[PDB]
RNA sequence: GGUUAAGCGACUAAGCGUACACGGUGGAUGCCCUGGCAGUCAGAGGCGAUGAAGGACGUGCUAAUCUGCGAUAAGCGUCGG
RNA sequence: CCCGGCGAGGGGAGUGAAAAAGAACCUGAAACCGUGUACGUACAAGCAGUGGGAGCACGCUUAGGCGUGUGACUGCGUACC
RNA sequence: GUAACGGGGCUAAACCAUGCACCGAAGCUGCGGCAGCGACGCUUAUGCGUUGUUGGGUAGGGGAGCGUUCUGUAAGCCUGCGAAGGUGUGCUGUGAGGCAUGCUGGAGGUAUCAGAAGUGCGAAUGCUGACAUAAGUAACGAUAAAGCGGGUGAAAAGCCCGCUCGCCGGAAGACCAAGGGUUCCUGUCCAACGUUAAUCGGGGCAGGGUGAGUCGACCCCUAAGGCGAGGCCGAAAGGCGU
């Protein structure tokens, strides 16, 4: 009833090593260390769906700011005279029609300005 | 077409031999042993014998001109070491290898 | 045939005089110079 | 003292890199016999600057 | 078209990194078995002063290591297969 | 049969289903060491990754762009028991 | 080494009072999916539908599973239309995992439901084998010393001839007993051994060589000491002694 170990252990390593392709030194070839590096880059990963969110945020905050300032207003008053007129476009829209057209951010701006009246 | 001659089991360190073998990657068969003959290093003996070889197989077995042949490819590797025993201070012991290599050298007249 | 035999049975050889080597009594004696942080 | 980590093997390569060694490309040719020497030094069967030399 | 300025700027690898292709060293893994382990069922439960257990040296056409044998020395007589 | 020291080691020819089964000879992994190809790198500071992300090269494609490799620049980030 | 705002910098970008905007977390809301524990209805079991609420976790308790070798189901099923193994690619499960297929490989392998475990490794200054780093670095074993010509040889600083030079000479000279066991001489070979090379060797291989009435053992005689018929002692084994 003796059973050997050889077959399984094999795969169960070139499992882990082939997740660690592209990791610089050692860290791709021995697997004492690929396989701490690979449990890192899993915590990281993680990490980092949470912190995605918030880069883009603050990206379009940015746009929006920069493009609001060139039709005379801040941002913060903009966006409050959005809401005083009841407008619901969402900040990544915003930011696109900044970039790809003007004339509509401005139409967008003018009203804004007099729902602030 | 391509042809090979080897020396196996050289006795030799790999990393000594490569230092010859870089000055003669991609020279005509002439000027390869013209440089060899002038290189005062044990390793270009051993070089010197294996490229002769092998200009001479390309010649008998395939076909001729060894007036344009070029060395294309060569390269080296290690091969089995064997090991000895060299006794030290105060009864201490200590292993020695004695590496050797295997030697290869690819002649095309392309 | 003195080639691919004495070779590789000499090279056996060696193993056993690098363990029968540490065999040897390595005491030292002690540490010869005062104690690191004696009395 | 000893290592504390042992280096790289690219460590190893970049201290390496002034071990090549150079060709001579010095070849000259015999005025008279026509046989390749080095500059300054008699050929093979004794002949310098084209005058017959010992030639044992 | 030229001549001046001011501004910007592809192309190098002594060596090194990653990926892929082809090799060398080393001997795991798979597959084997006149080698072992644990037992049921029977047998025999001693050999030796007629010289034992264990050995030394010898013994072939050729000289030795194994296997046998003892100056009648890889064997001698008789009765059966 | 050829190179070589009447060497060692090779390249042919030939046997064999197979010689990349050639006597260190079933299969033949990993650490370790090489040759070739594609991209990056000589004003740049730290557990070497992850999240964004130009450019280059190859394949497919009818546009439109997909797939593989690499990764300039930037946010966050002090191994395991 | 500025360094008692994190910096740059600031007479407001400092400190009181008032106000309105906006930023800001894995908190709350939105959309999609999984798993519990109750309630309510149908099937009134399972199978369902409509709701409410819950899901950070060490020591530790409870519940579910994956995979490996062996036995039955087996003279069954898959196997040159290519088995186990090795090596890439592509799909899909929440996970341990599964499936198909290219290349090597050249003879065995197991649905499904049950049974038994030498049943899963990164660490124990763990054990055995292989391979690295420092590194082509330190060293090559007495500071008595070598220079040239010829010869053989594929190759000569180290081998053989010749000349010169230097060292030891109560020893670095010539013998014997211990100890060793063919190392002695001749001819051949240079792949391992010789701390480099080597045509050389106490290295490999093949032949040859050790002659005693007087030298030494054996032999004759005993010292210290050993053994010891009878004998005297002692649980046995044994101790001491003529």
């Amino acid at each position: 009833a003796r059973v050997k170990r050889g077959v399984i252990a094999r795969a169960r390593h070139k499992k882990i090593l082939k997740q660690a392709k592209g990791y610089y030194g050692a860290r791709s070839r021995v697997y004492r260390v690929a396989f701490q590096a690979v449990i890192k880059a899993g915590q990281y990963a993680y990490r980092d769906r949470r912190q995605r969110k918030r880069q883009f945020r603050q990206l379009w905050i940015a746009r929006i700011n920069a493009a609001a300032r060139q039709n005379g207003i801040s941002y913060s008053k903009f966006i409050n005279g959005l809401k005083k007129a009841s407008v619901e476009i969402d900040r990544k829209i915003l930011a696109d029609i900044a970039v790809f057209d003007k004339v509509a951010f401005t139409a967008l701006v003018e009203k804004a300005k007099a729902a602030l009246a | 077409m391509e042809t090979i001659a080897k020396h196996r089991h050289a006795r030799s360190s790999a990393q000594k031999v490569r230092l010859v073998a870089d000055l003669i990657r991609g020279k005509k068969v002439s000027q390869a042993l013209d440089i060899l003959t002038y290189t005062n290093k044990k390793a270009a003996v051993l070089v010197k014998k294996v490229l002769e070889s092998a200009i001479a197989n390309a010649e008998h077995n395939d076909g001729a001109d060894i007036d344009d042949l070029k060395v294309t490819k060569i390269f080296v590797d290690e091969g089995p070491s064997m090991k000895r025993i060299m006794p030290r201070a105060k009864g201490r012991a200590d292993r020695i290898l004695k590496r050797t290599s295997h030697i290869t050298v690819v002649v095309s007249d392309r | 045939m003195t080639a691919n035999s004495r070779s590789m049975n000499l090279s056996n050889s060696v193993a056993v005089t690098v363990y029968e080597a540490w065999r040897q009594l390595g005491y030292k004696g002690s540490w010869w110079w005062p104690r690191i942080r004696g009395p | 003292a000893v290592q504390q980590n042992k280096p790289t093997r690219s460590k190893r390569g970049m201290r390496r890199s002034h071990d090549a060694l150079t060709a001579v490309t010095s070849l000259s040719v015999d005025k008279t016999s026509g046989e390749k020497h080095l500059r300054h030094h008699i050929t093979a069967d004794g002949y310098y600057r084209g005058r017959k030399v010992i030639a044992k």
